[PDB]
């Protein structure tokens, strides 16, 4: 097993992490905020899944400022994560354009 | 903070009939209402969560329906156990708030 | 299983504080929330707070005075609300909750009556109450008992230890001198008079009493 | 320190920078624009960073000229931050990858 | 812009009462709303700031609640020298905007 796909499975695997903590750690934060949203878990956790992806639909979002933290980890961990991916994937196809040239 | 509005307080209906208790929020909420029942000495009691979702243990002949900022309650058929408060919840933006409570009498 | 339990009664001299716990059981998740909420006579539920015992975090009702605060014991699955330097305005049934952060008060606690005044506790006097003897028998017969004297609210009356559940009134108190007073009414067949027995129990959590009365007929 | 890094680094703290002007530069244009959200730091600030994750929550979002050009720079500034640390993740793996080829 | 509503105009209360100024809001503006104290001959003072929260400096009693439109602050137990004009002012939009100012009445 090479260290790209390793990385890509190990990026995964803390990205949920990322999505499960990053769930409960707003609702901790969003609570006691009047008029905040990302105050219960399922919804919290669609809302980090929504953040990672940065697609950010409008229909939650953190008011706090440490549930704006949160969200900011939760973003940065995304846009890391699919990066590593596209990053494994260039180097498996980097990889095999070499042994189709013979190099 | 989200102002529920349940109006009227009393309802008055006969023994088997169909009745329907109103809920009203000061703004959309979705479908984030829940509600109970208060008897006489009691502690409330969840009916319906999710503005129309099923709990166990609570008789078919109560449902619930709504979204955004109107809800109803309803009971096909009342009968006597039904005799009691009934109270709407929102839990859609924090903090959580309560409807003012509406009186069933038979 | 009784998922949450509180103490029936506590009674506090104006200014006074106390301490309200609330002891859960069932099943206890790292995400789970405790409520409070109050009720005062006559009035509707009134959202107080909220302690996530895992992490320590509460929240509180800010559109209200804030007498309030909230602790848990992790050890115990215990949570406590501590309502300092109360008046009448705080005399209320205040209830726990459960929520499993998902919105909605599953479970609750059977409440706690605070009662704030400057009375002392008294033990209520429990009396029968038979039919005189010239007195007419129906298929039905009537039986009562009588709680008098007692402060602060409340009591709770049954019929044969819980058993007897159908025929049972029991009236609100009234309160009178600073003692409350109210009768309860218990309705069985004639046919099962004294023949088979019928005691009413008279439980006063605020006296930490509780008194059996058999309802034998007069000499 | 290999050139991918230092430029990952680079590109990490040139953000860092954009974010905090862009804060700045967005209330002030958006200041004096009736009807405008985007008037204060700290809520700015939450807003650059959304913005240069590309997330964009609509919670908050420039209206006048130069505060959506300032948003134009936060966003190209966190694309191309992102990009680079997902090339350098790239490089790393080829790297690597060619080591255990023996290349 | 957004209008600010102070309704009633006057409040009358009596020594240690609780007391309550209302804010309304011409469209939702979240939190950000703060209060100000503005006594005979005197600059207005900061109060409460973001809707609840406590300014140092500032007596306990002085509370303050709400989000979205409807904005309240409390004064638990008035004394003399809460005798003021009292005014709301909201930084969610542009431009900066007040309520006209409620006096407190003893």
């Amino acid at each position: 097993s090479a260290l790209h796909w390793r990385a890509a499975g190990a990026a995964t695997v803390l990205l949920v992490i990322v999505l499960l903590a990053g769930s409960y750690l707003a609702v901790l934060a969003e609570r006691g905020a009047p008029g905040a949203q990302l105050i219960t878990y399922p919804r919290a956790l669609w809302w980090s899944v929504e953040t990672a992806t940065t697609v950010g639909y409008g229909d939650l979002y953190p008011v706090t400022l440490w549930g704006r933290c949160v969200a900011v980890v939760v973003m940065v961990a995304g846009i890391t994560s699919f990066g590593l991916v596209t990053a494994a994937l260039a180097t498996w196809f980097v990889g095999r354009e070499q042994e189709r040239r013979g190099h | 903070d989200i102002l529920l509005t349940q109006s009227p307080a009393i309802l008055s209906v006969s023994p088997g009939e169909r009745v329907s208790f109103s809920c009203r929020a000061s703004q959309s909420i979705g479908t984030d209402i829940h509600w109970y029942q208060q008897r006489t000495n009691g502690s409330p009691r969840l009916l319906i969560k999710y503005a129309s979702e099923s709990i166990s243990g609570i008789p078919s002949r109560f449902s619930g329906s709504g979204s955004g900022t109107d809800f109803t309650l309803s009971i096909n058929s009342v009968e006597s156990e039904d005799i009691a408060n009934y109270y709407c919840q929102q839990s859609n933006r924090w903090p959580f708030t309560f409807g003012s409570g509406t009186k069933l009498e038979i | 299983q009784v998922q949450l339990q509180q103490p029936g009664a506590e009674l506090v001299k104006p200014g006074a504080s106390v301490k309200l716990s609330c002891k859960a059981s069932g099943y206890t998740f790292t995400s789970d929330w405790i409520h409070w909420v109050k009720q005062r006579p006559g009035h509707g539920l009134e959202w107080i707070g909220e302690i996530i015992p895992s992490y320590g975090r509460a929240n509180y009702n800010e559109k209200i005075q804030k007498k309030a605060t909230l602790t848990a014991d992790k050890s115990s699955s215990t949570a406590f609300m501590q309502l300092s330097s109360l008046t009448s305005e705080d005399s209320a049934v205040y209830y726990c909750a459960r929520e499993r952060g998902d919105g909605y008060f599953a479970v609750w606690g059977a409440g706690t009556t605070v009662t704030v005044s400057s009375a002392k506790t008294t033990p209520p006097s429990v009396y029968p109450l038979a039919p005189g003897s010239a007195a007419q028998t129906n298929s039905m017969v009537t039986l009562g008992c009588l709680v008098k004297g007692y402060f602060p609210e409340p009591v709770t009356v049954t019929w044969n230890s819980g058993s007897l559940s159908s025929g049972v009134h029991t009236f609100p108190a009234v309160l009178q001198s600073d003692l409350y007073t109210l009768s309860s009414s218990v309705t069985v067949p004639s046919s099962s008079w004294p023949s088979e027995t019928v005691t009413c129990n008279v439980a006063h959590p605020a006296s930490s009493t509780k008194v059996d009365k058999k309802i034998v007929p007069r000499d």
